[PDB]
């Protein structure tokens, strides 16, 4: 009985995970670091138990992701450099196959920006390109790519993509739901 | 008062329902949940008893649904295996395994439907069969002592003769008694007919429901999409499921190549070239493909015709129709692939053309085999005329085809994946040419070909389940073996594809092919039920001149003759044809609506 | 015993037990026949 | 070189084609035309002979099309009359007259189709009929001398008996000879069957082509429309056709009222009210309407049943089925209108409800009359069994119905429009209440009711043209009389409506109703052709056991028996039902696509 | 032979009228003023024959139109206060039932503005309302109407409607082609 | 002549010629039975 009935009830209302999924996620969280994760966590313990960003990034699911740090930062709480069990649950419930398209779009947009001003500028797109491609494209090549992206995905002529334009553009791609998914 | 209470209840219910689908933090979600719970508790003593009862019933329904879901998640198998395949190979390879798991679930449901109402009651009646029922069913449930000595011969068994012919697996085993027994009064022929109809109805319902869930509830906004090449190849350019280093490097290289080729195509925009050699090669390849299709038709017809014997004249030649068709089904695709090398063009349209040719070959073989089998059974029944059991014979042919298909699939997996991989590993150093860096390679998972194999097998199961009630029960074991062997082969022998494309990039593509196959397979079953006459010496329908007579004879026993004669006239051809015309007219109306909406959307996009 | 009425059962039983042993053994090990592209490139260079 | 020449030719052709549809001045248009002509003349000596020949053929085709159009505009009647009606009453009233003119054209085309190939060859064969043909056709083309004395009695003539029964107007007049004569070899029964099928095919084609021209080529952008209340009620708020002072003042008042009520509705946005009296009145009215519909069914059935005599027992009672049905068709609508006063609500939905009730009444009367007529003919044929001619009798009933409908329409026009208007004009000073300022008034043109009258008459013509070949020829005169009398009545007696609404505000609304009526009318003709057997003493099909036998006997004379037996099996019910299922499936797919497109459009509009 | 073969050929290419329609329109033009319209007009005579705006507005087709003056001004040539035979033909070919929806929309937009700056401002809409309604609406009523029109038919927030917005709004009305039509 | 075999032709001919005369006469005049709203208002006021 790691979690009480009310804890699992709240978890099921908030997330897309059943009791078995919650138990499996807790087992994985404990396996990430047995010393820092208490066995008994009834009450407010989950909100106070934290792991370093590197320790969470060490898991096989996020090991090879170019945007692992961005995912960890986006799904973290106000604390910087620490990820809690609740944030872990939120992260792996957003990426689930049961999550709706709107939530995935919102969190993908939040991941793909870096400054955090709710806009995908030239610098953010360039950083994303050099992260995904692994600096295997020439500077002219990259710049042409951001030029195309900004000119074909902008309606207000702001040279920046807001959340509404990003959703309107990439929600019609049939491969976003298929790709933006982590099984756990 | 009442309106304010209704508004508050609606707002609280909407907030609680949408709490999960909100991009909020966990602390914010918990705070909102507690606030909503406190507000509902405060508002509890605001309404009358009826609203309280309604809220209580809704809460009970929600709790029971949650409990059922929690119990259901404990009975979902092959999650770790599919997760490992996804992490090692990607999210496009694992689509085949998820499709196979869904097919297994559907087949299990069909098995339960056909086992609760047909096989189990008949077996229970047989166990308690009296002297009269034993005497009435000895001729169909007991193997004759003349043939009982030859019941096991490695050829009688391999052909499902002997003990298997007199088993609940086949149509001729079931009795003609209108009632199973006393104190039960179970109509077995009616159960047989209704179960056969219900299996097709449930298959249609399940396929349509899966299609609606995949499209209408998930990608209803994907309609009327345009351009967005760089957006779709950059924002959806990384597979989050991949967790292997080599697969990650392959994905990085693939995305780099995709971006480079898209930019190269968009830069020059010049397409001028005309070589007679390429056109000659293309037309030659498209001609030899048709020649091979005709050769396949001829081989299938010849194999069916040569199996003109019903008595045990010979068995090393009677089993040539399952060995031939399966061979084509497993050997012609790869040859097609080789021909696709002659016709060099865009890999995406090459894959689409290969899928089209394979689908055409499968449908042509299906139709040819069905026609040849029906003609052969008609000729044999005419020549022999107690009367033979053509339904049991057709069931035997279908079951033998399925078994040989499984055997050939196992052999192909062993040869193409395991032995070829070992040969490449241990013979690339001293070969004549570098096989590892040349065409041979180690092997890639063909998602579309394997899914088409699954769909073809399911079509055979749908076609042959009327004559073989326990065909889906065997298909369950076949599908489980297929899943395990395919997982092992992909994990141990295959390498990730350097760049894997999709024929349609749509979720309901294979489901649409499956629905088309279901219609194609319900065509001949419907023809058999409507036209052909049951055997007089086997099966549960031996007392009627038609398969549907068991249903009409009960309908006519509860409906007056005058109204029956009035309703029979709607089935007239001159009334049916206007219905077809009306359906075509509404199809034309809906097509015009779709075209107008598309034109309006394109005009709005161009203007704005 | 019998050449046409009993030998095939013995052969099938031997094949079945051999296949069961092969499946059980292969369910406890993680063969990976292909080699990574890095190993292929290293072999090609040398 | 060649590519530049092709581009120049395409640009010149596009400019010349689009010259008319351009919002340019006349001088600019002429300058562009001369520039294009000079450029084409300069570019003439640039291409080879093949391009010159292609351009010459295209120019000849365009010139011939222009000449044909110029000749065609000289044969379009009733232009000044429709223009006057439009200028005096508006562009919604004249829609009925344009619809009537199109219906007249379609009926004339049908008349020509049925007259070139059936009536004219048979009349020519009769004129040159030898002794043998005269002897063979005397029993059906010559009135017996016993009855010839009573050929004209004001009741024999009014019932289309006597000389009219033995006229080319009816089915029984035509002969059974397979060939009309020597050196011609004209098959008359085949011509009859093919003309009957071709008339329905051409009617379907014409209705669909008109629908496509009205919607797809004109208002393809009107799909997915929303709001725009003030824009649509202000930018499209004046009828440019109106050229009368009183009608202009009425239009100004109507637009003022429209704007005021739209603003009043948008201001308060409060809808709270519940009176038991209004609900009781509404349910009472909806109950008495159903009671009157049942009473209409009972009256039609009683009138058909009482006409149980085939011999001349009495004629003042046999003619009660045309006088009753027509009466309902002309008297029940106005009563409906009065009931609509009890059910007070939005005038637009009131008009839609009235149209729905009238359509339901018309369809119910149609079905009841068809069923009663078929049952009566079956009973009479069974009782009497040379054999009677049921096709001629059915044709006579349809023709009498059409004639009585015209008579009742003329009487209703005279009473409601002329006499009521005169009574209001000369009796409003000293009446008990001010009729001029009260409900009586002078009268308004009911566009929807009159269009439904036209559609009902056309449905009768479609139903009865197989048994009466010259029914459309009579309907031409009926439609011409109707157009003239309606124009006179609207010009002389009616006043413009203070505010006229539309049921659907769509161009293809009445055309859609007409297509539905065409399908409903082709249902019983198809049943008759497929099921019923021809009479053995009348008509051209007296030598066959079925109506379609004249076609199959020729198909079987050019097609082998084996392939015929193979193709007959597709008509099996078990093959037909899957076709229906497939059509329903594609209808469901198109409906889901339409719903998804609409949802995407609404979401895009809401977001942006 | 009022018009030569080439004159009628050019008229048929430019307009939607056949030879009979051209002859009828010429007859009506002559009937408007027999003295000012020469019987013989072969050559360039149609471009030089003009009638006053009032004389053309006297015809029954345009007599009761509130926007008769606007129609005459829109369809007139560079000359002010004069309408020629070619402009008469253009006017009655634009209003025909054979004219396409786009041409009708363009000329309706050109009619509905008064200043001539390709924009439907508050003043132009107010003038159109007071012309169509005949000053039967209160000032608050009128202003409310233009407020609704501008707010529900504007995409750039310019408080003015351009041609593209006007077409996009009123081309989906089923009563525009039915109403914007003059039979002759 | 005949009461049941010839009177109806005479009646029909008389009706037909009378109807032809009525149609020809009514094709040369422009009757307008209703009165305009202005006349109705003027009558109501007086
Ligand atoms: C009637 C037809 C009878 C045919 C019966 C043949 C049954 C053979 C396949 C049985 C089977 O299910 O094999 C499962 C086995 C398990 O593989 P897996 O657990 O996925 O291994 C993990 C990867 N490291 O996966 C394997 O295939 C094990 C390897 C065995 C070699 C292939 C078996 C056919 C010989
Ligand atoms: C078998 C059935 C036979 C019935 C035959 C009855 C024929 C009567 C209608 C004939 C007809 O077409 O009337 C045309 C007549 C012309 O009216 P119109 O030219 O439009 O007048 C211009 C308006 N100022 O319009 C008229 O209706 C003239 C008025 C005649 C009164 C009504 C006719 C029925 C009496
Ligand atoms: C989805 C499942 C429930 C479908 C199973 C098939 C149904 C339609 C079949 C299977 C068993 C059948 C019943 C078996 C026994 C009887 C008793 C007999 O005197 C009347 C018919 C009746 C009542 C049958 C009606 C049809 C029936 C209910
Ligand atoms: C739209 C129009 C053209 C349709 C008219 C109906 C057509 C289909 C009918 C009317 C006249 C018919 C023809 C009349 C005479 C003959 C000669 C006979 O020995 C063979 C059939 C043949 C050749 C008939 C074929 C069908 C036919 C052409
Ligand atoms: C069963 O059938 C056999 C046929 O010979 C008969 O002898 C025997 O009496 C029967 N027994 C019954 C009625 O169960
Ligand atoms: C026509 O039929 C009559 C029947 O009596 C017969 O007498 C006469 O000879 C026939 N004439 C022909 C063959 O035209
Ligand atoms: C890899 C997971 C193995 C556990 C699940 C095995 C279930 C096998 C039978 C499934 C169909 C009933
Ligand atoms: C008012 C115009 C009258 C001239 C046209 C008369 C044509 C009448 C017959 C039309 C159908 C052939
Ligand atoms: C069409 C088929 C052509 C090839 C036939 C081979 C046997
Ligand atoms: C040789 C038969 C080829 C059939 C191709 C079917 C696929 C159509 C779309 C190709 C692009
Ligand atoms: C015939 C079955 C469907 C074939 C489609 C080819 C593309
Ligand atoms: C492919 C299926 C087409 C219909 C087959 C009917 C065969 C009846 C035996
Ligand atoms: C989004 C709906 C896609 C439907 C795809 C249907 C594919 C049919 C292929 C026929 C072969
Ligand atoms: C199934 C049981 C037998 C499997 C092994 C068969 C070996 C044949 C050689
Ligand atoms: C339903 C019809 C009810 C009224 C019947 C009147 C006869
Ligand atoms: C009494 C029958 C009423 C039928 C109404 C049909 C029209 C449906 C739409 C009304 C709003
Ligand atoms: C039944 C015919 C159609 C009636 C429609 C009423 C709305
Ligand atoms: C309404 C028409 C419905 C079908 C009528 C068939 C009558 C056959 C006689
Ligand atoms: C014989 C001519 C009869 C004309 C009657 C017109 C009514 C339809
Ligand atoms: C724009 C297409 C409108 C089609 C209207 C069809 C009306 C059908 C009415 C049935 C009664
Ligand atoms: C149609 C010819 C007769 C018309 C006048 C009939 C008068 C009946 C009284
Ligand atoms: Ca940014
Ligand atoms: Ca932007
Ligand atoms: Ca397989
Ligand atoms: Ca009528
Ligand atoms: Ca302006
Ligand atoms: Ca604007």
């Amino acid at each position: 009985g790691v979690f009480t009935r009310e804890q699992l009830d709240e978890y099921q209302d908030c997330t897309f995970f059943t009791r078995k999924d919650i138990i499996r996620l807790y087992k994985r969280f404990y396996a990430l670091n047995p010393h820092k994760v208490p066995t008994n966590m009834q009450g407010n313990r989950p909100a106070i138990t934290t792991l370093t960003f590197e320790e969470v990034e060490k898991m096989p699911e996020l090991k090879e992701n170019p945007f692992k740090r961005r995912i960890c930062e986006v799904f973290s709480e106000d604390g910087r450099g620490n990820l809690s069990f609740d944030d872990f649950l939120d992260m792996f419930s957003v990426f689930s196959e049961m999550a709706p398209l709107q939530l995935k779009l919102k969190y993908a947009f939040r991941i793909y920006d870096y400054d955090g001003d709710e806009l995908l500028g030239h610098d953010d797109l360039s950083k994303m390109i050099r992260s995904l491609t692994r600096d295997e494209l020439s500077d002219v090549e990259v710049e042409f790519i951001i030029e195309r992206i900004i000119e074909e995905a902008d309606l207000d002529g702001d040279s920046s993509i807001n959340f509404a334009e990003f959703e309107h553009v990439v929600s019609r791609s049939p491969d976003f739901i298929r790709t933006f998914h982590i099984r756990i | 008062t009442r309106q304010a209470l209704l508004e508050r209840i609606r707002q609280k219910k909407e907030v609680i329902g949408k709490l999960r689908c909100q991009a909020w933090s966990m602390t914010r979600k918990r705070r909102t949940l507690k606030l909503a719970q406190k507000y509902l508790e405060q508002h509890e003593s605001k309404v009358s008893r009826s609203h309280l009862y309604m809220e209580e019933m809704r809460k009970r329904a929600r709790l029971m649904k949650r409990s059922f879901s929690n119990f259901k998640t404990y009975l979902i198998p092959w999650e770790s295996k599919i997760k490992r395949i996804e992490s090692h190979f990607g999210s496009v390879v694992s689509s085949y395994f998820t499709f196979l798991r869904w097919i297994v679930f559907v087949n299990i449901m069909i098995t339960l439907i056909a086992l609760v109402f047909v096989v189990l009651p008949e077996t229970l009646a047989d166990s308690v069969a009296n002297e009269g029922r034993f005497n009435r069913t000895k001729t169909r449930k007991q193997i004759p002592a003349n043939e009982r000595v030859h019941a096991d011969e490695l050829a009688v068994v391999w052909h499902y003769d002997g003990y298997l012919r007199y088993s609940p697996l086949f149509y001729g085993y079931y009795s003609d008694d209108p009632f199973l027994g006393n104190k039960i009064k179970y109509a077995l022929p009616l159960a047989y007919f209704m179960v056969t109809l219900t299996i097709f109805a449930y298959s249609f319902f399940a396929i349509l429901r899966k299609m609606a869930a995949n499209a209408r509830m998930s990608k209803l906004s994907g309609s009327k999409a345009e351009q967005y090449i760089f957006n779709w190849k950059l924002f959806t350019g990384w597979d989050y499921t991949i967790g292997n280093s080599e697969t990650a490097s392959n994905t990085v290289m693939a995305v780099v190549i995709k971006l480079r080729e898209s930019i190269a195509d968009i830069k020059k925009d010049a397409h001028g070239k005309f070589r007679l050699l390429q056109f000659s090669l293309r037309v030659f390849a498209n001609i030899i493909i048709c020649a091979m299709l005709g050769f396949s038709i001829y081989c299938i017809i010849f194999a069916v015709q040569k199996s003109q014997v019903q008595d045990d004249g010979n068995l090393f030649t009677k089993n040539q129709v399952p060995s031939v068709v399966s061979t084509i089904t497993h050997v012609f695709p790869m040859i097609f692939d080789l021909i696709g090398k002659m016709e060099n063009y865009h890999p995406r349209t090459a894959l689409r053309a290969h899928l089209g040719r394979v689908l055409i070959l499968y449908t042509v073989n299906y139709i040819t085999l069905i026609f040849a089998l029906f003609e052969k059974m008609t000729a044999l029944r005419d020549r022999v005329n107690n009367d033979i059991c053509w339904e049991t014979i057709i069931g035997q042919e279908i079951v033998k085809l399925v078994t040989m298909d499984l055997i050939f699939t196992i052999l192909s997996i062993l040869v193409i994946d395991l032995f070829r991989g070992l040969w490449i590993k241990y013979c690339s150093s001293w070969w004549c040419w570098d096989i590892e860096t040349t065409f041979p390679e180690y092997g890639e998972f063909k998602v579309a070909e394997n899914v088409l194999h699954i769909i073809n097998n399911q079509g055979m199961i749908w076609l042959g389940l009327f004559f073989a009630p326990l065909l889906p029960a065997i298909n369950n074991i076949k599908l489980i073996i297929l899943m395990y062997i395919r997982g092992w082969a992909v994990m141990t022998c295959n390498v990730p594809a350097r760049e894997i494309f999709r024929a349609s990039r749509s979720s309901n593509f294979y489901l649409g092919i499956l629905l088309i196959w279901l219609l194609l397979c319900t065509l001949p079953v419907g023809f058999v039920i409507a036209s052909m006459s049951p055997s007089r010496s086997c099966g549960p329908f031996a007392r009627y001149q038609h398969f549907y007579t068991v249903v009409t004879r009960e309908i006519e026993k509860r409906v007056d003759q005058t109204v029956l004669s009035y309703i029979r006239h709607i089935a007239s051809p001159g009334v049916v044809i206007p219905i077809i015309l009306f359906l075509i007219l509404i199809i034309y109306f809906l097509f015009s609506l779709v075209r107008g909406l598309r034109e309006a959307n394109t005009d709005l996009q161009a203007q704005l | 015993v019998a050449p046409g009425l009993r030998l095939w059962m013995l052969i099938a039983l031997v094949g079945g037990v051999l296949l069961i042993m092969i499946v059980i053994v292969c369910c406890f090990m993680r063969i990976r026949i292909p080699r990574t592209k890095r190993q292929i490139d290293l072999i090609a260079a040398k």
